[PDB]
C-alpha cells in the first residue's frame, strides 16, 4: 500500500525504539499510531502533532520528518509489546484513509528458557476414525523464535504440517503448537515419528511409535 | 465509558450480501464522525469506509475494493451505525471494527482536508465469505502417558479437529479448571476446515483420580461437545 | 463552501479598554443578530480560547483567530476587529510567552470542509506583510473592500 513499516522490531527492556512509517501522503498530512494487543482491539497511541489521549503513557511520543513518520517509545515496557500500525491519507489531497502494513514490536522483557516439548501419538478414538494426526505441544519457551521439524523415522516431513506462530501464555512465557496430518496407514508402517523443535542453537526432539 | 458494540456477522456464501451493525454509547453519536475497519484472520489493519456527523454533511467515503458494494449508513435517532454489504467476495473476509473517528487540523503545517483518527474501537464482528458450509468439530483426546509426563506435572487436553467457520471455544471442567489451561489459535487443514488445541497442565498424582473434560462451544454451528479425557 | 456571508456591520474598530472577553463579545454580535450563530456563541468561542488558543506572533503585529465547532453554526460568517492598542492572546504552537495582537478574524464555519479551507488561506493572508501594515489604518467602511474582495475570490 501507500504506507510501508519495518515488519518486526525487537527492543530490550527499559531501551528506547523508534518504528517507522514511510509514504508520499505524509509529506502533507500527519499520521496517528495504533497499538494492538494479542486478542484485543486496537487503540490511539498517538495522533496529529504528538497529541496523546488520556491514560496513555507519557513514554509514546510521535514525530515526523519528509515521507516519514515515527513512533517513539522511551524506556520500552514489557505492556508495550505489541502491533503498531500507521494511519494516514492515500495521496495528497484525498478524504481517505489507509493504513500502514504493521510492525510486530517484541519487548524483551523476562530471561531465556528452554522450551518444553510435548508429543501426542494419535488417538485410538480418531485411528478408529480413519484419520490420524500428530500433535507437538511447546511451550515455557523465552524468546519466541523457534524452527520446528519433523521426522518419519529419520527422513524429515514438511507436507501435512501446520504450526501455528507462537503466542504468550498465562505466566508471560510463549508457546506454540504444531500438528502433522497422517492416514492410519501411513502411521503403521514406519518405526517412530519425531519432533524436533529448536530454539537458540538448542534442539529438542520428542518422538512416538506405533508401537507404544 | 465509551462502548461501541458491532454484530451481524456471520458465514456468506460468496456474493451474498450481510448488514452490519454498530451500537454506540457514551458519547454524542449525533455529532461524531464513524468509520468501519476491517482486520482479516492474521493480517493488518484496513480501512473500509467513513460516515461524517449531519453537521458536516453526511458525506461517506469507501477504500477502492469496497467502493459501490458497500455502503454506511447511520442513524442518529437509535444511536446506531449500519454497514450493508453486497456481493461479497473471498477477499472481504476479515474481522469487522466499528470506530469513532475525529478531526484534526493543524494550522500551520496542515494540508485541508485535515487527518482522520480512531479513537475509540468496537470488539469486532467475525465476516466469513465462503462458498464452504458449517461444519461442527470433532473432539479427540489427547491423553497423558507413562511418557508425555514430565515429572510432577503432566499435560492433557483435546484436539477440536474439522470445524467451519471460526470461532470455538474452549473450557475446562464447566470452567471450573482454569489453572494451566492453554488454547491455541485455530489453523487451516487441508480440507479447509479449521483445528486448534486446548491443553491444560496438570499434577500426575491426580491422573487416576480427578476426571477432566473438555467444553467445547461452536456457536455457528449450535454445537456443544463435552469430552472426557482419561489417561492411557 | 455553502457561501461566507460578510456584511458592512461585521467590521469595527474597538477601544482601547478590551480584554480578551471583550473583544469575543463585540465580534460574534453582529452574528447572532442575523441568526448565523447560536445565542452563546460567544461562551463556545471563549470556551476554545482556553483549551486552544489562536494567538498568531506574526510580523508585524499578531493576530487571533478565535473560533469554535461548527456544530454552533447556522451559517457560514466573519466578523472582524481592529485593536488601539495591543491584547495579549496566547500563542497558539504552544509558546508560553503571549501574543500582542490588533486584529482579530473571527471565523464562523458551519462544517469541517470549510474550517480546513478557510484556515489555510488564512495562513495565506497573514503573510501577506504588505496588507499586514494596511489594515491598521483603513476605516470601517473600506476594511470591508479589501477584505471581502479576497472571499470572492475563494470560490473557486
Amino acid at each position: 500500500s501507500e504506507l510501508t513499516q519495518d515488519p518486526a522490531v525487537s527492543v530490550a527492556l527499559g531501551q528506547t525504539v523508534r518504528i517507522t512509517c514511510q509514504g508520499d501522503s505524509l509529506r502533507s498530512y500527519y499520521a496517528s499510531w495504533y497499538q494492538q494487543k494479542p486478542g484485543q482491539a486496537p487503540v490511539l497511541v498517538i495522533y496529529g502533532k504528538n497529541n496523546r489521549p488520556s491514560g496513555i503513557p507519557d513514554r509514546f511520543s510521535g514525530s515526523s520528518s519528509g515521507n516519514t513518520a515515527s513512533l517513539t517509545i522511551t524506556g520500552a515496557q514489557a505492556e508495550d509489546e505489541a502491533d503498531y500500525y500507521c494511519s494516514s491519507r492515500d495521496k495528497s489531497g484525498s478524504r481517505l484513509s489507509v493504513f500502514g502494513g504493521g510492525t510486530k514490536l517484541t519487548v524483551l522483557s523476562q530471561p531465556k528458557a528452554a522450551p518444553s516439548v510435548t508429543l501426542f501419538p494419535p488417538s485410538s478414538e480418531e485411528l478408529q476414525a480413519n484419520k490420524a494426526t500428530l500433535v507437538c505441544l511447546i511451550s515455557d519457551f523465552y524468546p519466541g523464535a523457534v524452527t520446528v521439524a519433523w521426522k518419519a523415522d529419520s527422513s524429515p516431513v514438511k507436507a501435512g504440517v501446520e504450526t501455528t506462530t507462537p503466542s504468550k501464555q498465562s505466566n508471560n512465557k510463549y508457546a506454540a503448537s504444531s500438528y502433522l496430518s497422517l492416514t492410519p496407514e501411513q502411521w503403521k508402517s514406519h518405526r517412530s515419528y519425531s519432533c524436533q523443535v529448536t530454539h537458540e542453537g538448542s534442539t529438542v526432539e520428542k518422538t512416538v511409535a506405533p508401537t507404544e | 465509558e465509551v462502548q461501541l458494540v458491532e454484530s451481524g456477522g456471520g458465514l456468506v456464501k460468496p456474493g451474498g450480501s450481510l448488514r452490519l451493525s454498530c451500537a454506540a454509547s457514551g458519547f454524542t453519536f449525533s455529532n461524531a464522525w464513524m468509520s468501519w475497519v476491517r482486520q482479516a484472520p492474521g493480517k493488518g489493519l484496513e480501512w473500509v469506509g467513513r460516515i461524517k456527523s449531519k453537521t458536516d454533511g453526511g458525506t461517506t467515503d469507501y477504500a477502492a475494493p469496497v467502493k459501490g458494494r458497500f455502503t454506511i449508513s447511520r442513524d442518529d435517532s437509535k444511536n446506531t451505525l449500519y454497514l450493508q454489504m453486497n456481493s461479497l467476495k473471498t477477499e472481504d473476509t476479515a474481522v469487522y471494527y466499528c470506530a469513532r473517528t475525529g478531526k484534526y487540523y493543524d494550522f500551520w503545517s496542515g494540508y485541508p482536508p485535515g487527518e482522520e483518527y480512531f479513537q475509540d474501537w468496537g470488539r469486532g464482528t467475525l465476516v466469513t465469505v465462503s462458498s464452504a458450509s458449517t461444519k461442527g468439530p470433532s473432539v479427540f483426546p489427547l491423553a497423558p502417558s507413562s511418557k508425555s509426563t514430565s515429572g510432577g506435572t503432566a499435560a492433557l487436553g483435546c484436539l477440536v479437529k474439522d470445524y467451519f467457520p471460526e470461532p470455538v471455544t474452549v473450557s475446562w471442567n464447566s470452567g471450573a479448571l482454569t489453572s494451566g489451561v492453554h488454547t491455541f489459535p485455530a489453523v487451516l487443514q487441508s480440507s479447509g476446515l479449521y483445528s486448534l488445541s486446548s491443553v491444560v497442565t496438570v499434577p500426575s498424582s491426580s491422573l487416576g483420580t480427578q476426571t477432566y473434560i473438555c467444553n467445547v462451544n461452536h456457536k455457528p454451528s449450535n454445537t456443544k461437545v463435552d469430552k472426557r479425557v482419561e489417561p492411557k | 463552501m455553502q457561501g461566507i456571508h460578510f456584511r458592512r456591520h461585521y467590521v469595527r474598530h474597538l477601544p482601547k479598554e478590551v480584554s480578551q472577553n471583550d473583544i469575543i463579545k463585540a465580534l460574534a454580535s453582529p452574528l447572532i443578530n442575523d441568526g448565523m450563530v447560536v445565542s452563546d456563541f460567544a461562551d463556545h468561542v471563549i470556551t476554545r480560547e482556553q483549551n486552544f488558543p489562536t494567538g498568531l506572533p506574526v510580523e508585524p503585529v499578531g493576530v487571533a483567530i478565535p473560533h469554535t465547532d461548527g456544530e454552533y453554526v447556522r451559517q457560514n460568517a466573519i466578523s472582524v476587529g481592529i485593536l488601539a492598542e495591543p491584547v495579549n492572546f496566547e500563542d497558539a504552537t504552544g509558546e508560553p510567552d503571549p501574543v500582542p495582537v490588533r486584529v482579530v478574524f473571527m471565523l464562523a464555519l458551519s462544517n469541517w470542509d470549510d474550517i480546513t479551507n478557510v484556515l489555510y488561506w488564512i495562513k495565506a493572508v497573514i503573510q501577506d506583510e504588505d496588507f499586514m501594515q494596511q489594515l491598521l489604518v483603513m476605516n470601517d467602511d473600506e476594511i470591508y473592500q479589501s477584505i471581502y474582495t479576497r472571499i470572492s475570490e475563494l470560490e473557486h
